[PDB]
């Protein structure tokens, strides 16, 4: 049972620019002190991404899942919990649910029903779905874990495999470079067109930690990444942005000497 | 027992086997898809958890991880090279020398 | 010096500078 | 004149530390079954069946 309210305030979200964020290892291969050029689905540098804030003001819209999603969350006290994936999001086709329990993470792919505004009620009550039909795939694993918590995730789905890459950081996204190592792969094979997020709000003087999350969309691009003597990707260059970067890739080096290049 | 086969990665396929490896010897080797030939040796390279095998500048398989002891080994293809024959003229003698 | 070279020859040698193994381990010898 | 190569003298195979067997014991070695009108159906996936 969900109650439908007519007091929400319509306000378009914010926009910000991703500078050098959204770099992940595209394979399980080791390389040391090597500049390697790859072509894959990456997040273009200095790109507009959408900014939502949750504290009244409720922000859990429905957005597409064109090719892949970079999800950043700046937060304290672990409010954002889980995710929903699907196409039409009802009992007409299977849907995927990822829920971070207190001591585990559960992934469930099967038929479901949800409210028009699903929500989760410490944890004492759990009610986001009403029906749960035959479920093809179950999965249980360990928990994933100004503001001090930053979580960056990359979600992709291709060739009948759904991949999640993750990274955590203790600290308007900050500058610098960070790599996102692979986390999990799933053999699901769904059509996936839309997705939803989940946060934890508890009725309660009372204090509720705010949270913000940024959504960005990927694109097929060519990148040039640097591998140090350990194997950690410390820098990368995208070569469709400006002539200097394109020259850097066409020379297969990071420093360009004086001269004229074709 | 009924078998449901679909257009899926077929998560139920069966058990694999194993055999005690050898080191410092020319030997044909297989490793969970990676299958080549060369010489196995303990490696000084320090991988990180999710990296399985390694490559070099030539874009060829160089190092592997044993999926039973979580150790790193290196591979070097078995030795090879041309051979040459040093000889005085056959009008003089019949002795030769061999250079590898 | 063991090399029995001159002050200059030394600078010329030093100024002019493992891909070798990789190329070797493919079928090419030097 | 010609070339020289060294041939391997053995063949080796390696694979992960096989574990996580399928739960066939709960099927074959169950305490009790159900009647013909209530034939029991079990699904098996994501496990190595011995
Ligand atoms: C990109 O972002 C800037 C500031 O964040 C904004 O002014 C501009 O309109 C955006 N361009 C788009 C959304 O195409
Ligand atoms: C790289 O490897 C060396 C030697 O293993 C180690 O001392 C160092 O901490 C590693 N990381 C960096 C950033 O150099
Ligand atoms: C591999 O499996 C054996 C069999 O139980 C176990 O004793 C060993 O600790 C496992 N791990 C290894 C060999 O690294």
């Amino acid at each position: 049972q969900c109650v439908n309210l007519t007091t929400r305030t319509q306000l378009p979200p914010a926009y910000t620019n991703s500078f050098t964020r959204g770099v992940y290892y595209p394979d399980k291969v080791f390389r040391s002190s090597v500049l390697h050029s790859t072509q894959d689905l990456f997040l273009p540098f200095f790109s507009n991404v959408t900014w939502f804030h949750v504290i009244k003001r409720f922000d859990n819209p429905v957005l597409p899942f064109n090719d892949g999603v970079y999800f950043a969350s700046i937060e304290k006290s672990n409010i954002i919990r889980g995710w929903i994936f699907g196409t039409t999001l009802d009992s007409k086709t299977q849907s995927l649910l990822i829920v971070n329990n207190a001591t585990n993470v559960v992934i469930k792919v099967c038929e479901f029903q949800f409210c028009n505004d699903p929500f989760l009620d410490m944890e004492s009550e759990f009610r986001v779905y009403s029906s749960a039909n035959n479920c093809t795939f179950e999965y249980v694993s360990q928990p994933f874990l100004n503001f001090k918590n930053l979580r960056e995730f990359v979600f992709k789905n291709i060739d009948g495999y759904f991949k999640i890459y993750s990274k955590h950081t203790p600290i308007d996204l900050p500058q610098g470079f960070s790599a996102l190592e692979p986390l999990v792969d799933l053999p699901i094979g769904i059509n996936i067109t839309r997705f939803q997020t989940l946060l934890a709000l508890h009725r309660s003087g009372w204090t509720a930690g705010a949270a913000a999350y940024y959504v960005g969309y990927l694109q097929p691009r060519t990148f040039l990444l640097k591998y140090n003597e350990n194997g950690t990707i410390t820098d990368a260059v995208d070569c469709a942005l400006d002539p200097l970067s394109e020259t850097k890739c066409t020379l297969k080096s990071f420093t360009v000497e004086k001269g004229i290049y074709q | 027992l009924s078998f449901e086969l679909l257009h899926a990665p077929a998560t139920v396929c069966g058990p694999k086997k194993s055999t005690n490896l050898v080191k410092n010897k020319c030997v044909n080797f297989n490793f969970n898809g990676l299958k080549g030939t060369g010489v196995l040796t303990e490696s000084n390279k320090k991988f990180l958890p999710f990296q399985q095998f390694g490559r070099d500048i030539a874009d060829t398989t160089d190092a592997v991880r044993d999926p039973q002891t979580l150790e790193i080994l290196d591979i070097t293809p078995c030795s090879f090279g041309g051979v040459s024959v040093i000889t005085p003229g056959t009008n003089t003698s019949n002795q030769v020398a061999v250079l590898y | 010096k063991p090399s029995k070279r001159s002050p200059i020859e030394d600078l010329l040698f030093n100024k002019v500078t493992d891909l070798i193994c990789a190329q070797k381990f493919k079928g090419l010898t030097v | 004149t010609s070339n020289f190569r060294v041939q391997p003298t053995e063949s080796i195979v390696r694979f992960p530390n096989i574990t996580n067997l399928c739960p066939f014991d709960e099927v074959f070695n169950a305490t009790r079954f159900a009647s013909v009108y209530a034939w029991n159906r079990k699904r098996i996936s994501n496990c190595v069946a011995d």
